[PDB]
């Protein structure tokens, strides 16, 4: 946690992204109603 | 008749288009009985 504030504090990230330097994995599931982690980062949209 | 009341459906923004198109497909792949998606426009691809 004090590594993602540190990785937010510099850099000026997301907090997701500090999140995923941190070693954390991909989320198939959708947090607070939007498009997913998995689903924004692969299927936004669908390939073909 | 299906449709379930969340808050996630009352909140949660979706692109209108994308649900007439889905709307449509689910219509088409049931009448030629085909389930995949894109064996659909495979065989949508030659038809006139």
């Amino acid at each position: 946690f004090t590594e993602t504030l540190l990785y937010r504090k510099r850099y000026g990230i997301d907090t997701e992204t500090a999140l995923m330097l941190c070693n954390a994995g991909i989320s198939r599931i959708s947090y607070d109603g939007q498009l997913s982690h998995f689903d924004r980062l692969f299927n936004n949209p669908p390939l073909n | 008749a299906k449709l379930v009341l969340s808050q996630d459906n009352l909140d949660n923004e979706i692109s209108a288009l994308s649900l007439a198109n889905e709307q449509l497909e689910t219509a088409l792949m049931a009448q030629t009985g085909k389930t995949d998606k894109n064996k659909y426009y495979e065989t949508l691809a030659t038809s006139r």
